[PDB]
């Protein structure tokens, strides 16, 4: 949506809502863990024991950009951009 | 013979895992924590 | 006798020091030795309880023998580190 701040599509927003990803982000500062000891956070416990999770190279925004490019290509060009150079075609004729 | 006369446009979802969490282990941290004696014993034990 | 699981009133001839907090130290509480950072705790120990353990059986809290304050114990080491190099043959300069 050009207006909304998400930068992803509506269905993608719903899908990202459906799945519970536990902790958001891959950064957990030492001060954060020490200041919230009372809440026995699982991530703090596993980080204090040498187990770390590394962020994916492609961010969710980058993956959404790839998906948007794929959708736009199939809408404007269709199948022709998978073989050579994307060739424009009206969507109704692609449907035909 | 049976011949269809009408049709529907169906949209179905296929959910496919693509990747899992990338993880790494500080072997010394997990096995020994912050103990120096345990670290030396782990060195002597062998680096798997 | 029992050693490191309950309050004690018989102790070896050792000299106590001042309580240092928010600094990585080598600590010895009633004979239990270790390395960690000590912080004030919100836990409420019963009179018959001296130590507290987390799900990993790591001693994560302790009642100060002198002030009766409850202190949380945290590991000193924490945080992922990675090294970026262009190749030792090319250069000895790295990013971290
Ligand atoms: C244990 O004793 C300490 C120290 O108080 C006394 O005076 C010292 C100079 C020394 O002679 C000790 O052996 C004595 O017990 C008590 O510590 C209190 O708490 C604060 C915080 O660290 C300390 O600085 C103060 O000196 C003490 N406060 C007082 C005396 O009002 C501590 O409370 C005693 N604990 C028990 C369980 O009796």
């Amino acid at each position: 949506d050009p207006l909304k701040p998400t930068k992803r599509s509506f269905i993608e927003d719903l899908l990202f809502n459906k799945v519970t990803l536990a902790d958001a982000g891959f950064m957990k500062q030492y001060g954060e863990c020490l200041g919230d000891i009372n809440a026995r956070d699982l991530i703090c416990a596993q980080k204090f024991n040498g187990l770390t999770v590394l962020p994916p190279l492609l961010t969710d925004d980058m993956i959404a950009a790839y998906t948007a490019a794929l959708v736009s290509g199939t809408a404007t060009a269709g199948w022709t951009f998978g073989a050579g150079a994307a060739l424009q075609i009206p969507f109704a004729m692609q449907m035909a | 013979i049976a011949i269809p006369t009408n049709f529907s446009i169906s949209i179905t979802t296929e959910v496919m895992p693509v990747s899992m969490a990338k993880t790494s282990v500080d072997c010394n941290m997990y096995i020994c924590g912050d103990s120096t004696e345990c670290a030396n014993l782990l060195l002597q034990y062998g680096s798997f | 006798f029992e050693l490191l699981n309950a309050p004690a009133t018989v102790c070896g001839p050792k000299l106590s020091t001042d309580l240092i907090k928010n600094q990585c130290v080598n600590f010895n509480f009633n004979g239990l030795t270790g390395t960690g950072v000590l912080t004030p705790s919100s836990k409420r120990f019963q009179p018959f309880q001296q130590f507290g353990r987390d799900v990993s059986d790591f001693t994560d809290s302790v009642r100060d023998p002198k002030t009766s304050e409850i202190l949380d114990i945290s590991p000193c080491s924490f945080g992922g580190v990675s090294v970026i190099t262009p190749g030792t043959n090319t250069s000895s300069e790295v990013a971290v």
